[PDB]
């Protein structure tokens, strides 16, 4: 049911697509996966990523 | 010169070596560390094809075409099970450590490594284990800084200090933490600075100010203009 | 034992109480006087022909002859700066003999380096010395005192007008810093990436000059040679190797230690006579002959002569001919872990398949430790040792790294298997997705 | 804030006389530096940038290419131990537990009076009297984990 009056009215920006919840998929996260540090996700904390390791570390 | 690829003779400038001479024939080699401008080192390992002895061969064996002559009457094959295999290898072993960063990185559509691994035909994940990461720097308004994304090529360095002769970006670390940039923070003080966001195959050195307000390219409408 | 010169032509000179032989002494025990031959009453073309004739071949496991390596430099007097490079890195895992042969020897080395210089044409010689050998840089750096006081060293050596340099480079603990042109690119203070040849460092070496680099045994190897005479030095031992070489087993034998041996002495002779077998409750499984990078080898090979042709038909490599032996109760798995954990921490990180490659065999091998095995890993390996092989990477380290594996798989599958368990899961299960469930 | 001493400078200096190119000196620079300070801090990089002519980037990549050049702090002593394949035949991993029982570290990490660092680092040399461990100028050879204890006090 998206039949409009206007066709004009038919473009629907971003606070008219934005919804409240997940979808049809409701647990996929994509920055878990992504390597980009973001709030609350450091570098090493996504999915099947080590923590970084330091050039200057004494490890050999 | 005199070559023959893949049963196919051409005729090359003997002066070149192997890679620009398929290349200015319009054959597809992958390759990652070379250059034009820049020369060949043979790091990435990306290049090879199977070269043959003579015009008989069934062995051959698998040669670096950026640092292979392109001599008169020289026998190579680049889709070759061996070389394609080797090549598809390179790829996978440069796709362990790479993060799944493409949707949120500036040089996606633009990407040399999407377009090595494309080619290639490698499309199938199997390493399961963790993924090294690094830090990021500060390289200025300019330059926008992502490690995660290297490949260890060694185009950044050998331009910047070789061609740019700039003095502050260089390679630091080890087997697999090598780091490519500047030994602390702050601006890249070189004058040709700006060449590292299309010399780097990858999304590591970016440009910041497109970045800002980021589109892709195929989006982009251009114009052949003079600065 | 008794070590008289005629078969044991390094270390017969030798103290008991482990005492490093001094100038005097060490002139005394015919010291310096191949030296003092070479630099009056020979020709350097004359050194390089005698050298040559006597097969001496490069004891770093290449077995490259000295002869056409001295003979590689060019003949133009324009390009007058030659250097002489001595490798005591000996970072190799299961390699002692050079810290033995420099810490009570080091006139021997100083004496060598004096001749191969003389007949190179080579005003300077640098030892690149490893870190960890502070007791053998404090020997080393006394005996160049010592011989540069008495005249031995410097400008007009012993009144002939030859003048060459000696100087001791200590190196900060690199494994890739042993390769030629890694030790090269190191002296020069740069990172130890190595340089592809051509060109080799006999024609663009040390800062572009001709440049000869040889190991400790090699120069230690060539006054022998100089003051006995060349007919006396092929007249050794009966086989394809002329000279003797530092020779003996290690790890969880009943005497672990270091002798000198002509070429073609078989294994179980150093085994069990010379180490004395294995200890008491421990089966012999296996042995590397040649230290941690080359090819595991069984009992079966163990009744083998130890000569370079021989080994090398045998499906490894003589190496430095020092020896390690394996017991049961030492899991191969573990073994191999690391082993590549070595050669993953020691790459020095230039081209992709060793340094994007032996993480992976690492990772591999640590998940079969822990029986976290998927059905896979042993194929993974398998590409691994055939995509590494010699030429596919930059430098020879990663075909060393790779033969342990691929003889490890060769010998020992069955050990392998043992920790693959659970099926081979990359992905976990998406809501809403369904699966591409291939066959 | 970093300010090299004169004993440093003409230790370098004298260092760069046996080399054609003054970047050949870096490692032993390095080294100086290390010895006299423990490690080499940040500033130390481009102290011996400057005092041999060199960009600082490539003493940079020198300082962390090589592994016995630290650039992070340690304590007074540095417990390094070998865990190469025939020190593993003889059982380096009980020293390794004895050393981890009785500092209460892991390798990479420093005491919290920064007496030793544990560090597992390269073959030694000593193959053949193994297992062997290297503190700051001494190499031990043929361990027990019960001499562990014995040898950890006598370095304060
Ligand atoms: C990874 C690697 C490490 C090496 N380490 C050493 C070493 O520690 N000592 C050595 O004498 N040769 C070492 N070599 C061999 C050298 O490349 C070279 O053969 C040697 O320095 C001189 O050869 P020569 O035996 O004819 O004198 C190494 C080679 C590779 C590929
Ligand atoms: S940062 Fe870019 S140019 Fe530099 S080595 Fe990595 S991938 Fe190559
Ligand atoms: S650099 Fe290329 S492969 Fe890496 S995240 Fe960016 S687009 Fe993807
Ligand atoms: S195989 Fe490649 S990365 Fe590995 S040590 Fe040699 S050049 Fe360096
Ligand atoms: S393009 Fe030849 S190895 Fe990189
Ligand atoms: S393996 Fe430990 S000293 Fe050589």
């Amino acid at each position: 049911e998206m039949g409009e009056y206007k066709r004009q009215d038919l473009v629907y920006e971003k606070e008219d697509l934005l919804i409240s919840g997940p979808g049809k998929y409701p647990e996929y996260n994509f920055y878990r996966m992504a390597g980009m540090a973001i709030d609350g996700k450091d570098k090493g904390e996504a999915e099947n990523e080590a923590k970084p390791i330091d050039v200057k570390s004494l490890l050999p | 010169a005199t070559i023959h690829v893949d049963g196919k003779e051409y005729e090359v400038n003997g002066a070149d070596n192997l890679l620009e001479a398929c290349l200015s024939l319009g054959l597809d080699i992958p390759y990652f560390c070379w250059h034009p401008a820049l020369g060949s080192v043979g790091a990435c390992r990306q290049c090879a094809v199977k070269q043959y002895q003579n015009a008989e061969d069934t062995r051959g064996r698998l040669v670096m075409s950026c640092m292979t002559p392109a001599s008169d009457g020289t026998f190579i094959s680049i889709d070759d099970e061996e070389a394609k295999q080797f090549r598809e290898s390179v790829v996978e072993w440069l796709m362990t450590n790479h993060p799944h960063d493409c949707p949120v990185c500036e040089e996606g559509g633009n990407c040399h490594l999407q377009d090595m691994t494309v080619m290639t035909g490698h499309s199938f994940r199997r390493y399961r284990f963790t993924k090294r990461t690094h830090r990021n720097q500060d390289l200025g308004p300019f330059i926008s800084h992502e490690m995660n994304r290297c490949i260890a090529c060694y185009r950044c360095v050998r331009y910047y200090k070789d061609y740019a002769g700039g003095t502050d970006l260089g390679v630091y670390g080890a087997h697999d933490n090598v780091y490519f940039g500047r030994p602390e923070d702050g601006t890249l003080e070189s004058e040709f600075s700006g060449n590292l966001v299309e010399i780097c195959p990858t999304g590591v050195f970016t440009d910041k100010t497109h970045s800002e307000r980021y589109n892709r390219k195929w989006d982009m409408q251009f114009a052949p203009s003079i600065c | 034992i008794i070590r008289t010169p005629e078969t044991h032509p390094l270390t017969w000179r030798l103290r008991d109480d482990k005492q490093p032989v001094w100038l005097d002494e060490y002139r005394s025990k015919n010291g310096y006087e191949g030296a003092r031959k070479a630099l009056t009453g020979l020709s350097p073309d004359e050194i390089v022909n005698q050298v040559k004739d006597a097969g001496l071949k490069g004891r770093g496991g290449a077995g490259f002859s000295t002869g056409l390596k001295w003979s590689l430099m060019p003949k133009d007097e324009s390009m007058n700066i030659r250097y002489l490079l001595c490798n005591a890195d000996e970072m190799e895992p299961g390699t002692y003999k050079d810290r033995l042969l420099m810490e009570q020897l080091p006139h021997l080395l100083v004496e060598g380096m004096l001749i191969s210089a003389f007949a190179l044409k080579a005003y300077r010689g640098y030892i690149f010395l490893r870190g960890e050998y502070i007791e053998a840089a404090v020997n080393l750096r006394r005996a160049i005192a010592e011989a540069t006081e008495a005249g031995l060293l410097g400008k007009n050596i012993m009144g002939t007008g030859f003048d060459f340099e000696l100087f001791v480079h200590t190196g900060a603990g690199r494994y890739i810093c042993g390769e030629e042109t890694a030790l090269i690119n190191s002296l020069e203070g740069r990172r130890a990436n190595p340089r592809s040849k051509p060109p080799f460092p006999a024609t663009s070496g040390a800062w572009g000059k001709p440049t000869c680099v040889n190991n400790v045994e090699t120069l230690c190897n060539v006054p022998a040679i100089l003051a006995n005479g060349v007919e006396w030095y092929q007249n050794i031992s009966k086989s394809k190797d002329a000279g003797t070489k530092l020779m003996g087993f290690s790890g969880r034998v009943k005497n672990p230690g270091l002798w000198e041996l002509p070429f073609g002495t078989t294994a179980r002779e150093i085994l069990e006579d010379y180490a004395g077998g294995m200890r008491d409750g421990l089966k012999f499984k296996a042995w590397q002959p040649g230290g941690a990078g080359t090819d595991f080898l069984t009992e079966a090979h163990l009744d083998l002569p130890m000569e370079f042709e021989s080994i090398g038909k045998a499906g490894s490599r003589l190496g430095t001919a020092l020896a390690m032996a394996v017991d049961h109760e030492i899991n191969m798995v573990s073994l191999v872990r690391n082993l590549e954990e070595f050669f993953a921490r020691e790459s020095c990180g230039w081209c992709t398949p060793c340094r994007d490659g032996l993480p992976w065999s690492v990772k591999i091998l640590r998940a079969l430790e822990r029986g976290e095995g998927q059905p896979g890993d042993i194929e993974t390996l398998e590409q691994l040792c055939r995509f590494l092989g010699p030429g596919k990477t930059f430098c020879a380290h990663a075909p060393g790294a790779v033969e342990p594996l691929q003889s490890a798989i060769k010998y020992f599958r069955e050990e392998f298997e043992a920790g693959i368990k659970q099926p081979f899961s990359n992905t976990h299960l998406i809501n809403g997705i369904q699966p591409n469930l291939l066959k | 804030a970093f300010e090299l001493s004169a004993a440093e400078r003409e230790a370098i200096e004298h260092e760069m006389h046996h080399y054609e190119d003054p970047r050949a000196a870096s490692i032993e620079a390095l080294k100086i530096v290390q010895k006299q300070r423990g490690w080499v801090p940040d500033g130390a990089i481009h102290a011996i940038a400057d005092v041999l002519g060199i960009p600082a980037s490539d003493v940079e990549g020198v300082a962390t290419f090589y592994s016995q050049i630290f650039r992070q702090p340690v304590g007074r002593h540095v417990i390094r131990y070998c865990d190469s394949v025939v020190c593993h035949i003889n059982g380096y991993q009980g020293i390794q537990a004895a050393l981890e029982k009785k500092l209460n570290i892991k390798p990479g990490q420093t005491t919290f009076d920064g007496r030793f660092t544990l560090l597992p680092t390269c073959c030694l040399g000593n193959c053949d009297k193994g297992p062997n461990m290297m503190i700051d100028e001494d190499t031990h050879a043929h361990l027990t984990p019960e001499a562990i204890p014995e040898l950890l006090e006598r370095y304060k």
